[PDB]
Formats: C-alpha cells, structure tokens, sequence
C-alpha cells in the first residue's frame, strides 16, 4: 500500500 | 412395576414386587429378610387386613400408585403371647 | 439416556424454588452447599436474588472459599456486575468499612481479616475491577501497619506487591512507583533484622509498570532482578507473572532470542498448573500473542489471541476489563494481519467491541480507554482508504482524527509529554494526515515522532524503523524530498534486516516505496535490482510459512524451571 | 443380603444394597472393618439423619436404580419444600 | 441432632478419630457402630463453625500418619534377617489401613482435597509410606 | 491533643488536653466542671493511678489510642472524709445484640 | 460553656456546650425555658436516647468540633454495626 503497517495497539 | 414401603413400628423395610404378583409373594420374600412366617405376619393396608388371596394388580393400589419415588405404605404385625397385636405405625418425624 | 438427575442437584432446585422463604438458612450452610445454591440461582436467572445475597461481605466470603468452582464465581460476579448492581464497588466499601472497627482489636481477628481481604482482593483483581480492588488491598494496608511485628510485614509486602498489580491495571502509574517504594521500605525493615522476603513478584510488577510507562530499559533491568530473585518454592501464580513481565520486557528490547523461551516456559506453566481454561493462562497466552505480534508471527499471533479471548469471553463474561483488553488486543492483531487483504470486518467488530465495554465500566478521563480508541482509528482509517465513497472517506477521517486526538491528550496527561506512547501516537497521527491529504502536517508529526523515539529509544529500533519507513513514504509519494524519503528507505530497511532478517513483513512497502521513488527518480538498473531484491524477499515469504501453530511449539517443555531462568540469567553478560 | 439403613431416631430403613450402594458415603460406610457379612444384612447407623429425610433418600435410592438408563420420559423426584433443605444437607453428605 | 455446620471442639473429636484410626490401620477391630460414627465426625470436623475444620484435620492426619508410619520403619528396622516377612506383613495391614481411611476420609477428600498442592489420604498414606 | 472521657460513676467529662498538658492541669478542668478542687480528685487509667506531675502522654495517653471519636476512659474518683473511694465506672448500657445471620437455628 | 447531657439511664455526660450546640435539637433544648438552669450547667434531660446511644452521639460532638472545616483528610465516624439502628434514631432526633 502507501505506507507501513500501525505502530502498536 | 409396583414399590412399597412396608412399615412396622421403626422397621421400613422396601420392597419391589410387581402388580400381578400376590400378596404370599410379599410374605415369601419377607421371610428371608425378617425371618419369621407368612402365618405370624399380616398385612395391613391402610387399617383394613389384606387378603392372601388377592393379587396385587387388584390388592387395593396400583403401578401410578406406588410409584418408586413415592411407594405405598402397607403395615405388618407379628405374633407375641399366642395372639396378633393391631398395626403401630408411627410417624417419621415433624419438618421445621 | 435419560439419566436421572442427582439427589444432591434434585434438592438444589428444590430448595432454590423455595428461596422466597429459605434464604436465611441458606446462609447456614456448608460452603460447597451455599455456593451451588448461589449457582442455581444464577442458572435460573435470578440475578436479583443473587445479587441480594453477593452484596453482603460475609456471605460472599464463605462462596469465595470454594477454590475449584472459582470459575463460575467469576461468570457470576461478571453477570452480577452486568446486571446493573454495583456488587465489586459494594464488597469493597462494606469491607474498607468493617475493617477500621477491628483494626484497634486484637492480632487474630485482625489476621483473618488480612485472609478475607486477600481473598476477596485477589477475587477482585483477577475479575478486573482493580479501582474496586484497591480499597480491599489499602484496608488491608492500613490492617498491615498497626503492629510491629515479623509477619506483619510480610503481610504488608503482600499487601503492597498485590496493590501494585492493582494500580498497573487501572493505570495508576504515578501512584504504582510510591507504593514500590513503601514496599521496598517494608522489605528493607524485613531483611533489617535477618529474615528476606522474596522479591520476585514484587520486580515483576515493578517491571510490568514501568514497561507500561514505556520505560523498557529499566524494565528490562527490573526483569532481570526479578528472575535473579526466583527460587523454587514460589508460587505458580508468580513464577508465571514474572516470566510474562520479563518476557514482555524482553520483546520490546528486541532480545527475542530470550524472550521466546522466557514466555513458552510461561505458557507451559499456566496450561500445565492451572488449565487451558483459566483467565492466567489467558493471561499469559495475551502475552504470548503480544510477543508473536512483535517478533513477525502475525498469522498464529492472531489466533493466540482469539485462544486468549475465547477464555476471558467464557471465564468473565460479557463486559470486562479483561474481556475488554483481549478485544483491543485481536483487534490490533487482526488489523495488523489483514493490513495487505482490507478486510477489515471482524478487527473493527472487535475494536468497537472493546469501547464499548470499557466506556461502560470506565470514566471517559482513563488511560486504558485511549489504547482501545487507537485500535479502532487505525482500522476505521484504513477502511477509509478501502472503500469505493469520498463522504464516508472523510467522516471516517474525521472520527479517526478525534480517536487519536483523544488518546494522545490521554496519553500527555497520564504520562507525560516525552515518551515512547506519546511518539507512537505522533506517529499514527502523522500517518492519519498523510491519509487525510494534509501532508504539511504530517512532516511536522512524523518529524516529532522520530525525534522523541530516537532520542529515547535506540537508532535501530522497530518502532524507529517503522516511523521511518511511514515518514519516507510520506516524502516519496506526496512531499516529493526524494533525497530524505531515500535515505529513510535504506535506514528503515537496514534496521529491519538487523532486526528479523530478510523474512521480515515489513520490508514490503519500503521496497515498494523504494522502487515507486526510483521510477519517480530514474537510474532503471537500481530499479531491476530491487525488483529482483522484492522477488526475493517474496521467495523467502512463501518458502518457511507453512509453520505449525504457536500453541503447538509449547509443547509437554523438555526444560523446566530453573533451567529457562538460569538460561535467561546467565546469558546477560 | 438387604443392608439396615438405621436413622438418628431408631428407624429401621431396610433397601437393597444394589439400591443403597448408588451413594457413596454408603458405599464407604460398608465398605471397610463395617463389613459385617454375616446375619445376612449390614446395619449402617445414621446418628445425625433424621427419619423424614432418611426416607426421602431410600426413596431416591430407589428411583433412581429404577430410572437408570430409561429410555422413557424421567419424572422428577418429589422433594417437599419443607423437607428440600434438610434433604440437601443429606445429600451431599451421603453423595447421592 | 442436625446434618448442619456447627461449632465443635476439634481436640476431642480428633482424640477420639485417632483412637478409631490407630485400630483402623494396622487391621485391629473397632466397632461397626464406631466406624460408621466416625463419619458423622469427618463430616462435622469439615463443615465445622466458623472456620472449617478441614484443613486441620489433613495436617493431624498426615502428622499422624508421618509418625506411624517412621514407627513402622523404626519397628522393621529392628528387625534383621527376616526383614522382608515384617515389611511384607506390616505393608499388608498399612494398605489395608489405607484403603479404610480413604473409605472412611470420603468426605475430606471429596470436599476439600479434591476441591482445591494436596493428595487425598489414600494416596497420601501410600505415598508416605513411600516416603 | 488528647481526648479523654472522665468518669466518675455516671457522669461523662468529654474534654480536650494536650498530650504536653500535666494531670494536674487535668485535675483544674475536672475543677473547673465539679467544683472540687484537685486535692480530692485521683484519675485512674485502667485500674492504675496518675502521679500528678506525669504529663497526660507520659501514663500513656497519646493522640493515637484518644483520637476525638474515640476518646479514651480515665477514670475519677473523690475524696469522702479524708478517705479515697476506688474507682467505680459504671458501665454504658448494653446494645441490643444483634444475633449473627450464621447462626444456625 | 459546659452542659450535662442526661441520659435515659441517668448518665450525666458533661460536654462543653459549643460541642452540643451542634446538634439542632439540643441548641433548641437550650433555648426557652430549658435554659433557666442557673446551676452551672444546662441539664439537658434524654428520656428516650439510652447511654450507650448518647455517648456516641456525644463522642460524634467532639469529633465534629474537632474536625470541621479541616483541610486534612477526615476519617469516618467509627459506629459499631449493633448500635448504627439506634444511633440513627438519635441522629434523626437530635439533628446532629
Ligand atoms: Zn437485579
């Protein structure tokens, strides 16, 4: 996709 | 089938018999419990005296009658001093 | 079959049906007996029976004595808690209360209302109302603070290391380090005299604190006292706790190595001692996810936690704390693994399911909330930039905008302003305003995140390569600073590779990026080479994926306690 | 053969022992130096069960080895309310 | 009286249990009515007033089954030369002794060891004896 | 400060000392209330006398066991006749004794 | 400045009289004819509140005095579980 993954919950 | 509880005095002794067996059947099986004979034991119905004659399909009750979770009493009354003594069924005890 | 039923369940009902009028001596009778009336008349649904008869600190102390059929107490108390009747918040006050009558009595009776307390403490705390189990352990405290006295100070060290498990889970951290230090205090006064108290689930809740403070260097040294400090007549309830914490501290200081023995032993000890269906082993099964999620086992870290929830879901029912955190944390886990397939479907189920049981049981203002609203920005968002409508794309921005909003003043508020959470929420924030076409922004967020987790964590760091990796994706694609969104690339790939070697996930979208800036840039044959670098990376995927479940790889351990703590210790120099 | 169920107040409560055996406090109770094999019957003495209880557990004892495995519909055992909780105390304790 | 929890006096209802037991194991006669007394006393000493009386009496049983059985083996260990026909004899009886404390222990092991680290009482007589 | 309940058969002095405060400056309040004067009064704490010049926190009357909403008997009695009666505090009336809901019938 | 607070028993508790005029009643008791007592102190006469009842009730005077408009943190009131019915009564009654 655009950009990474979400940092932490 | 048909269950009772076969009270005299403080013995409750339970039985199972079936509704076409008889009442000499009764007598036949107490003997080898209470060790006395059919002769010196009597039934007793109530207050009224059984019959030996009589079946227990038509003895006075039933298989809904005397229903293993709910059996019918039926009382008894031995020989002592050459003579029968009437029925002295107590009651068990009062609940709180 | 039609087996008939017991005598003993044949007279329950009965005296159950008759509790209008049996219900004083009911409470007269033996405790296995009281309970399983208590339980029939949950099963019949009588909670307000029930709940008349669970509000009373007495007769809830002689169905708390039941140690086996806890795990229906617990399904109980959560459905009486559900109900509407504040029964935690009720046993706390009429506890708190009739301790200071016998406070001035004498040591016995004091003694067995440290036992009560304790029980009923513990019962609360494992149930989750942490808020309603901190006036039973303070009660308790101030039982434990009258008398000098030997054992009174391993009560009041008790007291303590329980009452610091009790503010890490309402996230009372600025009280948690004064009561490590009255316990610390207690304990010195302990050993003054000759006797030492055993420390180690004292460090494991101390490190389970600050690793919640996101301070993971002093957590990591925590961790390790408190594995020096294990012996073999602990508990297993601490040997557990300690090893998850240690663990935990270990995961997040990119030692995995340690970590991944630390918290199979754990795994191992709470299915074997307590169960496959006991809220520790849920416990500590969540904490085993957490390490799959942060070691790049996604897909069997996903099903780690739904293993962790469909026990909190059986044990605690519906509307928990606990339920609530095993939600938040299958939400995340799942929207980590469907981040490249969109279905973002059952993570958003789960992330509203877990607002929507902590707004009920928790006040707006709580720092445990804020993580749950992250969980569902970070999925709401990504379904904004999945669906087919711009209306609905820039509602779901506006939402996610309030959620990390609220949690980053939350999170400013409770912690501070300078730490690894905050920087996380800058991060996601700046992510959120790439997504929200506001990319002047976003620089300045990104370019905050990286400062603070850079200047607090290392430079070689997951949280560091991630943010990098989202700033240069920033840059190349919409800021267009080819130079800066290049060097990033190469940073974030690097530390990636250092980190979980070339199978890492997360080296897709930096390729990706990376090639989409050469394309944008020029110099073709760099662009072949990390098309044939991406291909590789896509061989290494596939090939080694086909691994069996993580539940498997805890298998009956051939290396017991005593021999992962020595191998943990002694691997620290 | 027939063991001799004595209640706290002296009533004899004569049932088979198949039927008495389904209980296992019973169980343990002739089980042990309380043998007692000989006179053809194996008294157990219940020092604390009263007479309206102790009938209420022959009664189950007998319907329930009457209603094992039945394949027709069970009727539930009817405990009075007066008498279910002292019933309780005497289930447990006998664990029938 | 009453099948309820009550308050007993645990010295003298455990003197007279042990005075059972001791004939219990080792098989010397005890009465058919004591014996079946005994369990109206396990039953009371485990659902006793305020506090139960379980945990109590396991650690007295286990105490006194601790010093029974290092009798026993203080007993075997006078012995020579013949040692297997003493321990065969003596092992005999302590498993016999065993299986009647299980059976007359039902309600302590149903109720409170098996309801909660802790052995029921016929395990934990044969597992010290093999201690 | 230290709170203390004086007494004397029926009645019931609920005055306020400091813990520095001497027995004696006790004696004047009880003075000031039954117009005896300190010479006929003895104080007794738990069947044990106060010597007139220990301070009130030297026979053992701190701010912790004589807090306002539990202030600790002294007891007091007078002089008759050259004479000193013992101490004779007689006791409150009891409460209705709840009966424990345990308790079984 | 000192009033002695009769009780139902004949207990004399002598309280200071700012510590009593905290209660409604009592200051209402005190004002009229119930302060004609030129004796010294005002005898306030409780026919109905018990000792044990008054005591506490005058224990709650000096606790209230003591602890007013305090910026310390305060402790509750200690009231024994077999006396909070009736020193609810004397509570409603007296208006303290
Ligand atoms: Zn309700």
């Amino acid at each position: 996709l655009t950009r990474n993954k979400g940092p932490a919950a | 089938d048909v269950f009772l509880m076969i009270r005299r005095h403080k013995t409750t002794i339970f039985t199972d018999a079936k509704e076409s067996s008889t009442v000499f059947e009764l007598k036949r099986i107490v003997e080898g419990i209470l060790k006395r004979p059919p002769d010196e034991q009597r039934l007793y119905k109530d207050d009224q005296l059984l019959d030996d004659g009589k079946t227990l399909g038509e003895c006075g009750f039933t298989s809904q009658t005397a229903r293993p979770q709910a059996p019918a009493t039926v009382g008894l009354a031995f020989r002592a001093d050459d003579t029968f003594e009437a029925l002295c069924i107590e009651p068990f005890s009062s609940p709180p | 079959e039609w087996i008939p039923e017991t005598l003993y369940n044949t007279a329950i009902s009965a005296v159950v049906d008759n509790y209008i009028r049996s219900r004083r001596d009911i409470r007269s009778l033996p405790e296995n007996i009281q309970f399983d009336v208590y339980y029939k008349l949950y099963q019949q649904g009588r909670l307000c029976q029930l709940g008349s008869e669970f509000c009373e600190l007495e007769v809830f102390a002689k169905v708390l004595r039941a140690l086996d059929k806890r795990h229906l107490l617990h399904h109980c108390f959560q459905a009486l808690m559900d109900h509407g009747v504040k029964v935690a918040s009720v046993l706390a006050y009429s506890f708190s209360r009739r301790c200071s009558y016998i406070a001035e009595s004498d040591a016995a009776v004091k003694e067995k209302a440290i036992q009560v307390g304790f029980v009923l403490g513990g019962f609360l705390s494992d149930a989750g109302w942490y808020s309603d189990a901190e006036k039973v352990f303070l009660s308790c405290l101030q039982l434990c603070t009258l008398h000098d006295e030997m054992l009174h100070w391993f009560r009041a060290v008790e007291c303590c290391v329980r009452l610091l498990h009790v503010r890490n889970g309402n996230c009372k951290y600025h009280l948690g380090e004064e009561t490590f230090k009255l316990a610390q205090t207690y304990m010195d006064k302990l050993s003054k005299h000759g006797q030492q108290a055993n420390k180690a689930a004292l460090y494991g809740e101390l490190c389970a604190l600050l690793f919640a403070k996101s301070h993971y260097d002093e957590a990591y040294k925590w961790c390790i006292e408190a594995m020096k400090e294990i012996t073999a007549g602990l508990p297993v309830k601490v040997v557990v706790d300690v090893l998850r914490q240690a663990s935990k501290a270990c995961v997040v200081k990119r030692e995995f190595k340690k970590a991944e023995q630390l918290i199979k032993h754990a795994v191992y000890l709470a299915r074997d001692h307590f169960g496959s269906k006991h809220p520790k082993y849920s416990d500590t099964l969540l904490d085993y996810g957490f390490y799959l999620l942060n070691v790049d086992n996604i897909c069997q870290s996903v099903a780690i936690y739904q293993a962790a929830l469909d026990i909190r879901q059986s044990v605690f029912g519906g509307k928990n704390i606990h339920v609530a955190t095993a939600h938040e944390d299958l939400a995340y886990s799942s929207y980590v693994h469907q981040y490249s397939s969109g279905k973002f479907d059952n993570a958003l189920f789960h992330a509203e399911r877990a607002i929507g049981i902590i707004t009920h049981i928790l006040p707006e203002d709580h720092l445990l909330l804020a993580s749950s609203k992250r969980v569902k920005a970070l999925i709401l968002e990504e379904i904004a930039i999945d669906c087919h409508n711009k209306e609905t794309e820039q509602r779901l921005l506006q939402e996610a905008h309030d959620l990390h909003l609220s949690s980053l003043q939350l999170a400013k508020k409770a912690f501070g302003e300078f730490n690894v959470q905050t920087a996380k929420h800058y991060g996601n924030l700046g992510r959120l305003y790439q997504s929200m076409r506001k990319f002047k922004e976003a620089e300045e967020m990104h370019i905050k995140a990286i400062q603070i987790k850079e200047q607090l964590l290392g430079q070689e760091d997951y949280e560091v390569a991630l943010s990098v990796g989202h700033l240069a994706s920033l840059y190349n694609y919409d800021m267009n600073q080819y130079e800066n969104a290049e060097k990033l690339y190469l940073r974030s790939i690097a530390i990636g590779k250092k980190l979980f070697g070339e199978g890492y996930s997360g080296l897709e979208y930096d390729y990706r990026g990376l090639i989409k800036l050469y394309n944008s840039i020029g110099n073709y044959e760099k662009v072949f080479e990390y098309h044939n670098v991406l291909s590789n990376w896509n061989r290494l995927r596939d090939r080694q994926y086909s691994v069996t479940d993580a539940l498997e790889d805890v298998s009956t351990s051939p290396q017991s306690t005593e021999e992962v703590v020595q191998s943990f210790l002694i691997s620290q120099n | 053969m027939y063991v001799k169920l004595i209640s706290s107040d002296g009533h004899e409560f004569i049932v088979k022992r198949e039927h008495a055996l389904t209980s296992g406090t019973i169980k343990a109770m002739l089980s042990g130096p309380g043998q007692f094999a000989e006179n053809e019957t194996n008294e157990v003495n219940f020092r604390e069960i009263p007479s309206h209880v102790l009938s209420k557990v022959c009664m189950y004892f007998t319907y329930k080895v009457r209603y094992t495995n039945s394949s027709t519909e069970i009727p539930e055992f009817p405990i009075a309310p007066e008498i279910a909780l002292e019933l309780l105390m005497a289930a447990n304790f006998l664990d029938c | 009286t009453s099948l309820k929890p009550r308050v007993v006096d645990f010295d003298e209802t455990w003197n007279k249990l042990l005075t059972t037991i001791k004939a219990v194991v080792m098989l010397e006669y005890v009465e058919r009515a004591t014996w079946n007394d005994r369990f109206s006393d396990i039953y009371a000493l485990c659902v006793a007033y305020p506090e139960p009386l379980g945990e109590r009496l396991y650690t007295e049983t286990k105490i006194f089954l601790e010093n029974h059985v290092r009798h026993l083996h203080k007993r075997v260990l006078e012995s020579e030369e013949q040692v297997l026909v003493m321990y065969h004899r003596y092992w005999e009886e302590y498993s016999k002794g065993a299986d009647y404390m299980d059976c007359l222990y039902r309600y302590l092991n149903t109720q409170f060891i098996k309801k909660n680290p802790l052995m029921e009482i016929g395990e934990l007589a044969l597992d010290m004896w093999r201690k």
